[PDB]
């Protein structure tokens, strides 16, 4: 299951990247750390709360409209 | 040279989930395999080649063991002695590719090919004569 | 890749010739090739022979060489023509439908919009094709204001008044409301704007929306922006409801939205509703009490022009709370009474070219006669409505046509939506006018309203109208009838009241003159729309088509509330005024 | 390759011959009936060939340009491609605590900041309307992140500070309404 | 090939052999007619290989010389845009001091490494953290390579102004940290 964890990081990081986040340093450089400790770690429930971390980054910004994108 | 220090970073890498889905549906990556994911597209910060110079950092000045070191050399030149070389005409030169970069201060203009291509034979054959002396 | 534009048959080819460049089936495209000078077709590499130093463009000429194209001298020894077999070859060739006639298409394409039939046969062409002239009218207006030369700042004479030096090799544009400059300042390597200006003959008098201290080296250009093209139909299919459907009407409404009350449930009724209100009949008030009487409806109020915006913002402050309407203006001083910016409220009041993408229960475009296609086709792609309600008046003046040259553009011919006015007849009408007096009231309505315009005033027994030729003069860009001016003259001086009304042209030079000689104010025909004043002194100026338009002639008299004097040159008009006829002194 | 003149050519020579061997009539009128019939390869063997090379160079042609097409606006729309995929991702996980802040953050929640996994660290989460505080905020205890942030401050939108008992529903609409809530995690 | 000198030895050839053919007048005279064609279309092998294999050769030399020509112009603007970028970054070398140092050489010959120490007119300090910005760019002034340079701008990784009173010990981890501060040499 981890697989999944760490294929959504990935993709999470370079829908970041694309949102051109990187041009605040420290919030990039942040989330470069929070995606290296993911894909290197080797236990399930870090993984978890990690990718929430990172991702409370995304759901921070305003340039991305969730609601749209929950068609469900 | 410039009037800014511009920070260079690394992206993610790409994600291929129609290969990672059929792989899954295989019976792969599931829990208590001996075959797991390994290898990856890793990111960096904005202080990445910074942070790998300090790593020439970790050369010293050395000295060798001068006349055991002037052994070693006789008799490692034995193991390059079915080879055989020597000095060749700009004519004799292969490239493998001529689209690669050239430097900083020529990738500003072109690519290896336009200055291999602009330059004569006998300008070539002039400048390695040039760097003998 | 994409659909053709005459049989919506999925292709990848594109004429390279067209300036809009439209996706053309194998069959379509190739029928254009060959029936017209376009000789060059676009596909995801372009159809261009490929050989070094080689000029070949003609795809009737071209051959697939190897995974290339060449001509004739340049092919490899095995190849094909691409234009072979009725057909250019291309991408979804099996999947291709072709037309029986190409010619509207290569008449679209081909012709330089300087004819009355190029509109008449835009308007009257299939949707798709609408949208195609559209986007090729649109295009070739922007690349003609390109056509004309930099005037830059000399000397500064004086404060709004300058002096211009104009480029060598290049037309001068014509210096009035309808040619809208911006400045450019210099710099070190760029250039900044100082503001969008317009021009006139002083020397030459400017007017900006913002003013500076500008100096020698500004100059000032008409700005083009880019076409895009349109995807969405003028008009959205009609559909008619036997119940009002997405709209909950208000159970206590006023007597002041009471005569519209039946008629706002037909809105209510039909999937689009089309309104024609004649001057002084409450247009902006059948759209804010269709509001009122749909609290709960979302509404998008919008326009080509923001002074139509600016209005229904006004009537909005009057009726709808403030806490709904949001205005949004783009990153031109206008409405700044609502919030700016916001899409999720109640009330969005916005200009057609910033309308966002959103879904609304009710779109008003106010002011229909002003629209064009190009502006349905972008009101119908950003905005998604249960209803959309067309306000405008098919009798007033029109979206100006600078490229037209040769024959005069009916009221049928300004949009879609004024066609189905003036075709099939408008599904709402204002019959009730509220401002002119019952002279202009019945010469407007046996105009062009085919008496069906009625007068809510009596006769002021103030209309009064001359038949005086005068002596025409002519500048660069305008007319001039000075002898009409010193009639005005006379008239002002044996009537000295008449020194509080408003001198309407349809001339600037003639403005400009009346300004400097009578001291009233001067609007020209163009810019007294959406507007009114008690007196009004009108000269035609001429007797061309432009100010013997009937429109045109209608606008400039429906400005009076109280009394208008006509100086006219045409006779046809003068004996169509219902006004009292005075002696030259 | 049977549409062609010279299979007809071919046709009536093969005819011909055939006629020939079941006859039998002579060795060099069948001669001339094989002198100008193997020939009828040689105008038959190649206008068959450089048109069938042409069929499969066209065909790699146009499905070559296919490629670049698919390549060229693949790289066209990613901005959607890959948000739609992460989502799509995400929505399968089934994770209770993503799961948590995207329906906060599809409603009305979203964070300022990074949220800390720190025991110690601060979080600022702002809440919209008093109906998404009843579901999150239920008295000194504030439930995010699958997880409980003691509430040690909250404050409207216009910088004023607001006890937390202020609260309730019917003196709700009293407040700059997009307040947002500092908390402690547990 | 149709305005070849021999495509009348076709017209003739063949003309000859249809017109005799249709009279059929014998095979003792026809041998004759089927061997003037015979060596005709031989005739016509030789002078039409002799054309044909050339248009490709000359077709494939002007391609090279067409590109050794383009090749040629290239070099041209190479050499212009080299000379040009060279004379102007030459024109910042701020004659006067650099002068005085090199007048003071034995032979002329100075390590290079002191060029920028003692005749550039700018520098440029990065810091990791506000701990080394103390030890040697603390206050509005500082002294470096036996000279005094005095601050005018300051800025983050982000490439935005950033005033002295901002960098403190608490403000620091609100600040981007690879910090780069501009000096002039003071006189
Ligand atoms: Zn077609
Ligand atoms: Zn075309
Ligand atoms: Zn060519």
């Amino acid at each position: 299951k981890m697989s999944d964890v760490k294929c959504t990081s990935v993709v999470l990081l370079s829908v970041l990247q694309q949102l051109r986040v990187e041009s605040s340093s420290k919030l990039w450089a942040q989330c470069v750390q929070l995606h290296n400790d993911i894909l290197l770690a080797k236990d399930t429930t870090e993984a978890f709360e990690k990718m929430v971390s990172l991702l409370s980054v995304l759901l921070s910004m305003q340039g991305a409209v969730d609601i749209n994108k929950l068609c469900e | 040279l410039t009037n800014n220090v511009a920070f260079q970073t690394v992206k993610p890498g790409n994600f291929n989930k129609d290969f990672y889905d059929f792989a899954v549906s295989k019976g792969f990556f599931k829990e208590g395999s001996s075959v797991e994911l390994k290898h990856f597209f890793f990111a960096q910060d904005g202080n990445a080649a910074i942070s790998d110079y300090d790593y020439y950092r970790y050369n010293l000045p050395t000295m060798c063991d001068i006349r055991q070191l002037l052994f070693v050399v006789e008799v490692v030149d034995k193991y390059f002695d079915c080879y055989d070389g020597g000095c060749i005409n700009a004519n004799q030169v292969i490239v493998n590719n001529l689209d690669k970069s050239a430097g900083f201060p020529f990738n500003k203009w072109g690519k290896a090919r336009l200055y291999y291509d602009s330059m004569s034979y006998e300008d070539q054959d002039a400048l390695f004569a040039y760097t003998k002396r | 890749v994409g659909a053709c534009v005459l049989c919506n048959s999925q292709t990848s080819l594109r004429c390279g010739a067209c300036i809009r460049r439209p996706f053309l089936c194998c069959k379509c495209c190739y029928d254009h090739v060959i029936s017209t000078s376009h000789k060059l077709v676009l596909s995801v590499n372009p159809y261009v022979c490929n050989a070094p130093g080689c000029d070949v463009t003609d795809v009737t000429q071209l051959y697939l060489g190897g995974m290339s194209y060449y001509c004739k001298s340049h092919k490899p020894p095995i190849s094909f023509p691409l234009c072979a077999n009725g057909q250019v070859f291309g991408l979804y060739k099996n999947t291709c439908v072709g037309s029986d006639n190409v010619t509207d298409f290569n008449a679209i394409a081909t012709c330089d919009w300087t004819n009355a039939g190029d509109y008449i046969l835009a308007n009257t062409c299939t949707e798709r094709l609408k949208l195609f002239a559209a986007e090729t009218l649109k295009a070739t207006e922007e690349t003609f204001k390109l056509s004309y030369g930099i005037a830059t700042v000399r000397e500064v004479l004086s404060d709004r008044e300058l002096h211009l030096s104009w480029e060598v090799g290049k037309p001068r544009p014509p210096l009035n409301r309808n040619y809208v400059f911006t400045g450019y300042r210099v710099t070190k390597n760029s250039k900044v704007q100082i503001g969008e200006y317009t021009f006139e003959k002083g020397a030459v008098v400017y007017r900006g929306t913002t003013t500076y201290k500008l100096n020698v080296g500004d100059y000032f250009v008409l700005t083009s922006h880019t076409v895009m093209p349109l995807s969405a139909p003028t008009l959205v299919p009609q559909e008619h409801y036997v119940r009002i459907t997405g709209l909950y009407p208000t159970l206590n409404i006023s007597d002041e939205f009471s005569s519209n009350v039946a008629n706002y449930q037909k809105v209510g009724m039909q999937k689009y509703s089309t309104l024609q209100g004649p001057p002084g009949t409450g247009k902006s008030h059948f759209a804010i009490g269709l509001a009122l009487y749909y609290p709960s409806a979302r509404i998008v109020y919008t326009a080509c022009s923001h002074a139509a915006v600016d209005a229904l913002c006004e009537k909005a402050l009057k009726y709808l709370p403030i806490d709904k309407c949001s205005r949004i203006i783009p990153a031109v001083e206008c409405f700044d009474k609502f919030k700016v910016n916001s899409t999720l409220e109640q009330y969005v009041f916005c200009t057609v070219n910033a309308l966002p993408e959103t879904t609304a229960d009710i779109v008003v475009f106010d002011e229909i006669s002003m629209a064009t296609n190009y502006d349905l086709s972008v009101v119908n792609a950003r905005l998604r409505a249960k209803h959309y309600v067309y306000i405008g008046d098919p009798a007033q003046l029109p979206a100006p046509r600078t490229l037209l040259t040769k024959g005069t553009l009916e009221p049928e011919y300004f949009n879609s939506v004024c066609r189905l006015m003036k075709t099939i007849g408008p599904d709402m009408f204002l019959g009730t006018c509220r401002r002119c007096p019952a002279e202009i009231v019945d010469t407007v309505s046996a105009l062009v309203y085919d008496n069906k315009l009625k007068a809510h005033k009596d006769k002021s027994a103030q209309c009064f109208k001359m038949f005086y030729k005068g002596v025409i003069t002519h500048d660069v860009s305008s007319a001039i009838n000075r002898p009409q001016i010193g009639v005005v003259r006379e008239f002002l001086t044996r009537n000295p009241a008449w020194r509080k009304a408003v001198f309407i042209s349809p001339y600037n030079s003639q403005n400009a003159v009346a300004s400097k000689i009578l001291g009233l104010p001067t609007q020209t025909v163009d810019s007294s729309q959406g507007s009114e004043y008690d007196y009004v002194i009108f000269t035609q100026t001429t007797e061309t088509a432009h100010s013997c338009n009937v429109n045109r002639f209608n606008v400039a008299i429906t400005r009076a509330k109280v009394g208008i004097l006509c100086i006219m040159s045409d006779r046809d008009l003068y004996d169509k005024l219902q006004f009292t006829s005075l002696e030259i002194p | 390759f049977s549409s062609l003149p010279s299979y007809a050519a071919f046709a009536t020579a093969q005819e011909a011959y055939e006629q020939a061997v079941a006859n039998g009539d002579s060795e060099v009128v069948l001669k001339k009936l094989k002198k100008s019939l193997n020939v009828a390869k040689s105008e038959f063997d190649r206008d068959a060939a450089m048109q069938r090379k042409l069929e499969k160079m066209a065909d790699q042609a146009m499905t070559q340009m296919y490629k670049q097409a698919r390549s060229e606006d693949k790289r066209a729309k990613v901005t959607s491609a890959m948000q739609t995929m992460l989502f799509t991702m995400l929505r399968k996980l089934d994770n209770d605590a993503l799961n948590n802040i995207i329906n906060n953050a599809r409603d009305g929640c979203v964070p300022l900041n990074i949220i800390p996994l720190t025991t110690a660290a601060k979080l600022m989460v702002v809440i919209p309307d008093y109906n998404t505080y009843k579901n999150t905020c239920d008295g000194t205890t504030f439930t995010y992140a699958s997880a409980l942030w003691e509430i040690q401050q909250v404050v409207d939108a216009d910088s004023k500070i607001v006890q937390l008992s202020e609260i309730s529903m019917d003196n709700s609409p009293n407040l700059a309404w997009p307040l947002i809530v500092t908390a402690l995690r547990a």
